[PDB]
Order: structure tokens, then C-alpha cells, then sequence
RNA sequence: AAACUCCAUAUAUAUAAUUUUAAUUAUAUAUAAUUUUAUAUUAUUUAAUAUAAAGAAAGGAAUUAAGACAAAUCAUAAUGAUCCUUAUAAUAUGGGUAAUAGACGUGCUAUAAUAAAAUGAUAAUAAAAUUAUAUAAAAUAUAUUUAAUUAUAUUUAAUUAAUAAUAUAAAACAUUUUAAUUUUUAAUAUAUUUUUUUAUUAUAAAUAUGAAUUAUAAUCUGAAAUUCGAUUAUAUGAAA
RNA sequence: GUUACAGACUUAAGCAGUGGAGCAUGUUAUUUAAUUCGAUAAUCCACGACUAACCUUACCAUAUUUUGAAUAUUAUAAUAAU
């Protein structure tokens, strides 16, 4: 609607905001909210023992779930910038941005790899 | 010979002669190279802490500039903060 | 057993060499215990150890052992893979065109 | 205070006259290295020693010595090395050869002549070739002779003389 | 029962509790002991006669410890049953232990005892000034 | 495997009963791996940071006495003013 | 001293292309072990509590 | 620039109740060398060669100045000017980034016997690194009459780690086989080459190389595998 | 397109390759509704990109949002903490 981009009013993340970041964050929140439910639906679907009609219904429900319920849709962005390439998980930062931070001394224990 | 051995055993001092060490007044602790002085076993938590610290730095920077009834704007300059994360307390 | 551990005769010959520069192969019982690396390197490390062990039995032969080239610790260390290069020295192909 | 014992001293004295034993026969080692390809020295060694064994079996006399003799015979003492010669006629010069270079030339020829023999296993082929050379028959000899003749032409092309 | 605690942090491994017992130290008869070992399966090591198990299923550490205790008690009850269920003719499965041993390395070998030479060892060298000094 | 199969199966079933773990002799797809998977949602949600963090807005709420200055905001406002002055301001937004 | 870790990470130095030039980074998790051997639990608790009270900057504990 | 630096090395000290053990180790702190000394032989007190005696003493990494190339980046990010503001801003569903005449780099796999394939459980021999957004052991089941191998499924033992797992390293080395090759086979005899020999009979340019291309069946991840993913099986077997 | 030294992976030896084959990947060109954008002599071409199914994506088709992600100004009203 007009007052918000997505259906649910989620907060903005602190520090660097970006449109893509906003999109990702919301998606992550919705996944967190509807994680157990999705799992339960998946279980009901992939069951040889249960009634077939019920499993079909569960599968249909899973199919009909939105873009923001999907775990696979989540992509690890850089947190300092808003890039989504070469994003290292141990400091949620992009390649160049990580290097910049590392050389400054922002990182907790990172330093030049001399051998 | 015994006396010499005893000396050798106890031979320590501040480095910088020509049995010696760099004292805490003679060099920087490598912890004072980094700005978030922390170790946590859960690395997610450590990352979250260092993010927080970075966000607080910005907030501090923002605070540092004052105004006096739109007459004088005294811009207090501040260094980059250094966050000391002991088990008990942050400093 | 020695023939069971080191299959390559070269390694065995190398091991023997400290005892062979002296006339003391047959005189000294040797109980080697290796760890890490591969077979040829292990054999070389054993040889090196044996020379040092022999040096204690008769210090006058130490110079002779050193001359033979057994008392020298062979430093040859595997070079690391550098970033842009494929291996240590092997660079990827250049293209002037 | 060092305190060397009498027996130890006697042993040291006995050692003193004896020279330090060589760790490798150098020419053989060189040959094995040349045979070898992919850091697979052991295989090259097995090939070479098997060939030498075969040679010995065919003609019962020291195989290594026979091989060395063959190398000495075959190795051309000099080579007519080509030069640019200050942008002019490419004036060739006889150049003396290092021992390795001499024996390297010989080995390549030996290998080539072995490769014309029948068997699947190269080691066998090599051994047969070595026996033939010991007995005294190869195109390698002819090639050496030709090289020597070509060196003989260009007598005073040598610079220092 | 070994408990773990991460001091400044809130690790999710703080809930992990690990029970560990030598099976011979448990108050069991020989038949029952064998049955207990069989029931344990991968949890019982045979080289060191040790049975251990850890639980991370529950939220808190104390809960997990209690659960482990309850399991142990159940295992003991099963071992002491013997009514129409002996397990006398199921040999001890030691495959997991041999796999673990293979994964690790071994230094079982030792210096031959008949190779030793006490006669060649360095004898005590006579130090006269030291002897003089020692008047106590 | 000289030891019989049925006995081994019985032993395995007993072990499963003792501990909580299930006993599936047939080897059918039960769906156990779907539920048993630890749910990772909270950690995923906590990626970008703690949304409740202090901002410049609050630095007026907490400390009204101190007349703070947000420099970047002030700069932006000055730029906007300059744009307005030289006829490069934003066009008025359509409503409809 | 338990063995130090080494978390390595390589990165292209430039913000854009020049991928032939790359820089390394490393992080060493230094580990030391203390072991208490004979104590009535209360004393041990007190010790631990005292340790965490006067803890130092860079050091984590388990 | 060199040097201090890091890695690696040698030695010493400290610590580790030698079950978190690998003490043959790990890690803090030192010391050590850009090595030293002497005899000679050439060229002018020194400097290169050789010889000798003393030593563990031999590398790699980081660091790439000033200027220049209006070299690269406004697609890491930020900012100047400028342009868009129901659109050049924002969200969803699908498609595209994977299109194919020729061409150009980088690689991978090949074109077989100084080289390929089977096998090798008192499991020949490593290092470095990862495992709370997990690592998944043993074992059962199916592919598969034994079983092993390989691949899935079943189900999670152990450990969030010098303790458990990823993971019995692989070449090596050893036996066996190998078309092109009537340079072999199998029927007879043969015999002091018997996993073999001899005699006489019959055995008549891409393979028992390579793995592109395609057909069908299964499996994996995921909510979803058509465009457009990854395995396994049974066939297919270009080019070279 | 100069004099003479000195320089090194420059050349010369040497070892293994590329270039022929098929495949992979990047680029070009052309195509396409879109084949997103940049890199394109040495100093581009498994480069930006340490993984393009959806996402990522920026491109295209069809739908639908219009103070929207912020900060401040001015008003009505509702809920919660004290
Ligand atoms: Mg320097
Ligand atoms: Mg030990
Ligand atoms: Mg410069
Ligand atoms: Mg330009
Ligand atoms: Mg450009
Ligand atoms: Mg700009
Ligand atoms: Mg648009
Ligand atoms: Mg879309
Ligand atoms: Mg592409
Ligand atoms: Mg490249
Ligand atoms: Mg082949
Ligand atoms: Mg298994
Ligand atoms: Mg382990
Ligand atoms: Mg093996
Ligand atoms: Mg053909
Ligand atoms: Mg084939
Ligand atoms: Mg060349
Ligand atoms: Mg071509
Ligand atoms: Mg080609
Ligand atoms: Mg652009
Ligand atoms: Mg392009
Ligand atoms: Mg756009």
C-alpha cells in the first residue's frame, strides 16, 4: 500500500539503510516469524504414512505462501555497505568494505596475512 | 659458578641495552591496535557486539557538536572510540 | 622392520649413511620413531637424528659427520602458494596481444 | 675438560686415513634424473637398474662400468655451437663440453636407439641397447663420428686458440 | 556430570551436560553388565571401559542433566531385568571404537628391553669439592 | 556376520526404547529430518542489527538541556535551501 | 597453551577489477588452559566469580 | 633502499599432574648470522677464488617512493554539478543475464605400455583447516547373491573441539590385466625355463583408448529444477 | 632504426604446456521483449562476480504503490508506562 512497501510494518535496521537491504531484512523477519509453520507444512507434505489428501493440502498451502516466507530467498548483504557479492559471514561485510575495516582496526582480531 | 647461575636465572630488565623484556611502558598492547577489544565464543554474538560499538561511535560523534542559542557552535573533536569488552563490563 | 617401513632402497641407504661415513654400521642398534611428512622426508629426518646420536658416542667424529653433510639440518621448506600465482612460482599465462 | 677415552681416540685415528664415502654414483644419478619425468624418481631408478641387470645377465661383467665406458665412447668431446656473429654469417665454433653435457648427448641417442627395439617395457629395450653398445654396434657411434668430423672442419674458428 | 558455562556470552552450548561412567564401577552383576554394554552400543567404549552420553535436547542445563540421569536409570533397570531377555549370545559390537582408533594415530611401539645397555650408561663421576662441602 | 539378524534387530529396538531415539527397521521415509532440524530463524533475523538503537532524535528526548547539532542533516538542509534558491528544487509531488 | 587457530581470508585489494593483486588477512584465536584440581565447590565458585569481576579487556573465558 | 616485522629454522628457559597428549608436541619469553676465522693464489693495506675448521645455519612473505598514464572504479561506499519526481522512485508474478554464424583469450579432459585400469583391514606414509545459520560416526536397507567398493535412503553416536566428526590421504610400492601386436590364444604332444619352453595345427588406421553427444529410469537440494542445477544406473560411444 | 657496459626468466639451454580435438568458462559479434552495467594494449578477457533456478538484479513483459526508508514543521485522536 502507500504507507509501507511490504504488508507488515517492520523496523528499519540501524546504520546503513538501502532499498535492497530493506527488502532483505523484511524477508528475514517474515521467515523468522513463520519458520515453525513452514517446517510443519513441509513435514505434512513429505509423509508416506499420513493421508494423501492432507499432504496434498499442505503442499498447496506451501505453494501459496508468499515471497517473504521463503528461506531460500534470503541473501547475505554487506551490513556496512549494501553490496551482495563476496559477503564474508564472519564479519557481515563485502570484500572491499571488509578490507577497509580490517586495515583501520574495526575488526576484533583481523590483521595483515603475512605468513 | 653458583652465583653466575643464580644471576642467569634472575637476569631480567627493561629492553634497550646495546635477559630482557619490553615492559608495559615500552610498547603498545596489540589489543590497542583494534577498536573493539573483545573475544566471544559465539562469533555471531561477537559480530553483533562490534556492530553495536560501531553504531555507538556514530552516535557519540553526533553528540560531540553543540549549539548555544544559535550564537556559537563549538565543535568538540573526538577520537575514534575504543571499546574494552571484559567479561564483567564494557568500557 | 626397516624393509617393511621404507620400501625405496634409497631411503634405507640414506638412513645408513651416518653409520657408513663412520665404520660403525653393524656396531650400533637403532630404534627410530618417526611422525609426520612422507617416506623419503621421514627417512632423511631419521638419518639426521642418527648422526646427532652418533656424535654423543664419539665427539671426535663430529667434524667428520659435518663434512659428510649429515649434521646439517636440511632446511628445504615447502614454499606457500602466493595469491596471484597458481602455485609458489607457477604464474598463470600472460597475454600481450 | 673434554676427556676423550683411549678407544674413542683409536677409532678416530683409524677413521682419519679413510676418505668420506660418496653417497651417489654421480653419472648414474644424472641418468636416472634424465629418465625421470613427474618427480617419479623411484620408477626411473627401477627402470635403469632393471636394464643394467639385464645387461649384466646378457654379458657377465660389471654393468655400471660398462655403461660408463659406453658413455665415454659415445659422448662427443666437443660440439659445433652456432652463433649470430654480430649480424653476419652464422660462424659456428667448436666448444668443449662439461662431463654431464657429454653424457647427456650420449643418453638421448641411447634412448632413441632403444625405442627402435621391440618390447612393450622400455627398461628391457634400454637394456638390449646397452648390451649392443657394450658389444659395439649403434648409429649413435656414427652420429658422434659425424659430429667430430664437423668439429674438425672449423679448426681455427676457435677464438682464444 | 560435566557442565559447561560461557561467562560473558550466552552460548547455546551452556545447556549441554555430559554424563560419563566406567561400566565396571556401576553396581552390576556380570550378565547384567554385558546386557547394559549391548544396550549402550556406540556410547560404550571397550578399550577404556567407559560409557558416556550428552543431551542438548532441552532448554536449560539442569533439565538436560536430569534427562540424562533418567536415561541412565532406565538403562540400569533394563540391565537388571533378565526376565526372558538375557543377551548372552550377542557379542560386543566394537566397530565404532575401531573406526575411532583408525581416525586417530597410535604410538604402541616401544624400545626393545633386550637392546638396553646399563653397562654402557655414564657412571657417577667423582666430584671431590662437592663431597667436602656436603657436611650435613 | 555369523550373529543372527533378528536378535540384532531386537537389541536395536530395545536400545531405541531405552533412549528417546526412534526405531525404523524398514528404512522408510518418516519425515524425521524435516522437524528434527534446528530452526535458524532468530539468528537470521538478527543479521542487520538491533533496530532499537539510540538515534539523534532521542543524541532531544533524553537530554533537552543540550542543544545538539546533527551535522549531516544540517548539510542536507543547506543543500536543499541552495537548490530552492537557484531554481533546482524538487518539483511539487502529484496527489491525484 | 592449546594451539592457536588461524582464520584466514583473502581479498582483492581494489574496489573494482585488478583481481591479479590480492591481499591476505588472518586472525589468531590464542587459547590457554587452567585446571583446578581439589576444591569444595563453593571455593571454586568464589574463585570464578572473582575472576569474572576483575576481568581484562581482550580475553574471553569458558 | 637496507634494517627492525611475520613465517619457517637451531638452542635455552618456563608451562602441560604425558587421559584434551601429538612431549617425535604446543606457546610465551629470550639468544642466534646482512655469519666467523685462517693458509694459499691472482691482482692491487685490501678483494675475488680455492682449500681448511667452526657452526643448525639455507629460504619465503609483507613492505612496491616521487612522479606519471586525465590508466581502472560514480555498480563497495560516499560527494560536487546535472537530470527524473504517478516516475529514471517502490512492490509482486513470470522471462532474461545460460540466446548462437564466425572469431578471440584463459582452463579441463584427452589422443594407451619410460602408462592406463582391478585389487591391497593386525588398514604404508601428511599437512593445513572447518564444524550453534552445524560436522554427521557407526550400524541397517536398496542399487547388487554372497561381501567389499561406489551411490542414495534409514537414524543421529560423539563435539560445538588439542578431547568427537569432516577423513582408513593419494601418488608410491606389489601382484593381475591391457588392443594395436600370429609380439597372443587352445588342441595335441614336448621338458632340467612348468604362473613357462619347443614342435605342428587352427587363431584374418580409434580399441578392452577417449568420454563428447543423446535416450530412459531413479536420487539430491529447495516451496519450485520447463527455460536453467547436482548425482547414480542402464544404454548411447563424436572428435581426437 | 645510438656508443658501451650492466640488469632478469629478458634471451639461450632445459622441463612442462598453449596453438589442432572435444568440453568448461570469460570476451566479441550478432540475435533478442530483455540478453542488466562496467572491465576491453602491456596494466580486459574463471576480471568486478568466494557459487545468476526464485532471490541475488541492476535488464524485459504484465500488474499495482505515490511523503513513500529519513528528518523537521502543524494538528486532531487512541493506547501504554509512570
Ligand atoms: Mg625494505
Ligand atoms: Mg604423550
Ligand atoms: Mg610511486
Ligand atoms: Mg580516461
Ligand atoms: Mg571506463
Ligand atoms: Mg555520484
Ligand atoms: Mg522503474
Ligand atoms: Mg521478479
Ligand atoms: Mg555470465
Ligand atoms: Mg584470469
Ligand atoms: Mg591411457
Ligand atoms: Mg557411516
Ligand atoms: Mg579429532
Ligand atoms: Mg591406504
Ligand atoms: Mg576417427
Ligand atoms: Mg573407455
Ligand atoms: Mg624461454
Ligand atoms: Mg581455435
Ligand atoms: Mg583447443
Ligand atoms: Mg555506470
Ligand atoms: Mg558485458
Ligand atoms: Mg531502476
Amino acid at each position: 500500500m502507500g504507507n509501507f512497501r511490504f504488508p507488515i510494518k517492520t523496523k528499519l535496521p540501524p546504520g546503513f539503510i538501502n532499498a535492497r537491504i530493506l527488502r532483505d531484512n523484511f524477508k528475514r523477519q517474515q521467515f523468522k516469524e513463520n519458520e515453525i509453520l513452514v517446517k510443519s507444512l513441509k513435514f505434512i507434505a513429505r509423509n508416506m504414512n499420513l493421508p494423501t489428501k492432507l499432504r496434498l493440502e499442505a503442499q498447496l498451502k506451501l505453494n501459496a505462501l508468499p515471497n517473504y516466507m521463503r528461506s531460500t530467498q534470503i541473501k547475505n548483504r554487506c551490513v556496512d555497505s549494501g553490496h551482495a557479492r563476496f559477503v564474508l559471514s564472519d564479519f557481515r561485510l563485502c570484500r572491499y568494505q571488509f578490507r577497509e575495516n580490517a586495515l583501520k582496526g574495526n575488526l576484533p582480531g583481523v590483521k595483515k596475512g603475512i605468513w | 659458578n653458583n652465583m653466575k647461575r643464580m644471576l642467569n636465572n634472575n637476569n631480567m630488565n627493561p629492553a634497550g641495552a646495546n635477559g630482557n623484556i619490553n615492559n608495559k611502558l615500552q610498547h603498545l598492547n596489540n589489543m590497542n591496535n583494534w577498536n573493539t577489544q573483545i573475544y566471544n565464543y559465539n562469533k555471531n554474538m561477537e559480530i553483533m557486539n562490534t556492530m553495536n560499538d560501531k553504531l555507538i561511535n556514530k552516535l557519540l560523534y553526533k553528540m560531540m557538536t553543540l549549539k548555544l542559542n544559535n550564537m556559537n557552535i563549538n565543535k568538540i573533536i573526538m577520537s575514534k572510540t575504543i571499546n574494552q569488552h571484559s567479561l564483567n563490563k564494557l568500557n | 622392520q626397516l624393509n617393511d617401513y621404507f620400501l625405496k632402497m634409497k631411503d634405507r641407504e640414506s638412513i645408513m649413511y651416518p653409520l657408513q661415513v663412520i665404520e660403525s654400521v653393524g656396531k650400533y642398534n637403532i630404534f627410530a620413531t618417526t611422525s609426520g611428512g612422507g617416506p623419503t622426508g621421514q627417512a632423511e629426518s631419521i638419518m639426521h637424528a642418527i648422526a646427532k646420536a652418533l656424535v654423543v658416542f664419539n665427539p671426535l667424529l663430529k667434524s667428520r659427520l659435518h663434512k659428510a653433510g649429515v649434521l646439517t639440518r636440511d632446511y628445504r621448506h615447502v614454499e606457500r602458494k602466493k595469491p596471484g600465482k597458481k602455485k609458489a612460482r607457477k604464474m598463470p599465462t600472460w597475454v600481450k596481444r | 675438560k673434554i676427556k676423550p677415552t683411549a678407544e674413542q681416540l683409536a677409532q678416530w685415528e683409524a677413521l682419519k686415513s679413510v676418505p668420506i664415502p660418496p653417497r651417489k654414483n654421480a653419472t648414474l644419478d644424472h641418468i636416472t634424473n634424465m629418465i625421470m619425468r613427474h618427480g617419479k624418481k623411484e620408477k626411473a631408478q627401477t627402470i635403469l637398474s632393471r636394464a643394467l641387470y639385464l645387461v649384466y645377465c646378457q654379458t657377465r661383467q660389471d654393468p655400471i662400468q660398462a655403461l660408463e665406458k659406453s658413455l665415454d665412447e659415445l659422448a662427443p668431446l666437443m660440439m659445433t655451437k652456432t652463433f649470430n656473429t654480430g649480424v653476419a654469417k652464422a660462424s659456428v665454433i667448436p666448444v668443449p663440453l662439461n662431463k654431464r653435457q657429454r653424457n647427456r648427448i650420449a643418453w638421448n641417442w641411447i634412448v632413441q636407439s632403444a625405442n627402435q627395439r621391440v618390447s612393450s617395457d622400455f627398461a628391457v629395450r634400454l637394456g638390449e641397447e646397452l648390451t649392443a653398445i657394450a658389444k659395439g654396434t649403434s648409429s649413435a657411434f656414427e652420429k658422434r663420428d659425424q659430429i667430430h668430423k664437423t668439429a674438425i672442419a672449423h679448426r681455427a674458428y676457435i677464438q682464444l686458440k | 556430570y560435566r557442565y559447561t558455562s560461557y561467562v560473558g556470552e550466552e552460548h547455546p552450548n551452556s545447556r549441554k551436560v555430559v554424563l560419563s561412567v566406567k561400566t565396571k564401577e556401576l553396581g552390576l552383576e556380570e550378565k547384567s553388565l554385558h546386557k547394559f554394554r549391548i544396550l549402550a552400543r556406540s556410547r560404550y567404549d571397550h578399550t577404556t571401559d567407559i560409557f558416556k552420553m550428552s543431551s542438548d535436547k532441552f532448554e536449560h542445563a539442569s533439565q538436560n542433566a536430569r534427562y540424562l540421569h533418567d536415561i541412565l536409570q532406565r538403562l540400569l533397570a533394563e540391565s537388571k531385568d533378565l526376565t526372558e531377555d538375557d543377551f548372552s549370545d550377542v557379542p560386543l559390537d566394537t566397530r565404532h571404537t575401531i573406526a575411532k582408533s583408525l581416525r586417530k594415530k597410535k604410538r604402541d611401539y616401544e624400545f626393545p628391553e633386550h637392546w638396553k645397555r646399563p653397562e654402557d650408561a655414564p657412571k657417577k663421576k667423582f666430584d671431590i669439592v662437592d663431597q667436602l662441602l656436603s657436611t650435613l | 556376520m555369523n550373529v543372527p539378524k533378528a536378535r540384532l534387530l531386537k537389541v536395536a529396538e530395545l536400545s531405541a526404547k531405552i533412549f528417546d531415539q526412534n526405531f525404523n527397521p524398514s528404512g522408510i521415509r518418516t519425515g524425521s529430518k524435516i522437524l528434527n532440524e534446528r530452526l535458524k530463524g532468530p539468528s537470521v533475523a538478527s543479521y542487520y542489527g538491533n533496530p532499537d538503537i539510540l538515534k539523534f532524535r532521542h543524541l532531544k528526548t533524553l537530554y533537552p538541556d543540550i542543544e545538539f547539532v546533527d551535522l549531516e542533516e544540517q548539510y542536507r538542509l543547506s543543500m536543499v535551501e541552495a537548490k530552492k534558491r537557484r531554481g533546482k528544487g524538487a518539483p511539487k509531488k502529484m496527489k491525484k | 597453551p592449546l594451539p592457536t587457530r588461524r582464520e584466514r581470508w583473502t581479498v582483492i585489494k581494489s574496489p573494482f577489477v585488478h583481481a591479479k593483486s590480492k591481499e591476505n588477512f588472518e586472525r589468531h584465536t590464542h587459547k590457554r588452559l587452567i585446571r583446578a584440581w581439589d576444591t569444595n565447590p563453593e571455593v571454586l565458585q568464589m574463585l570464578i566469580a572473582y575472576i569474572t569481576k576483575h576481568s581484562m579487556a581482550g580475553v574471553g573465558m569458558k
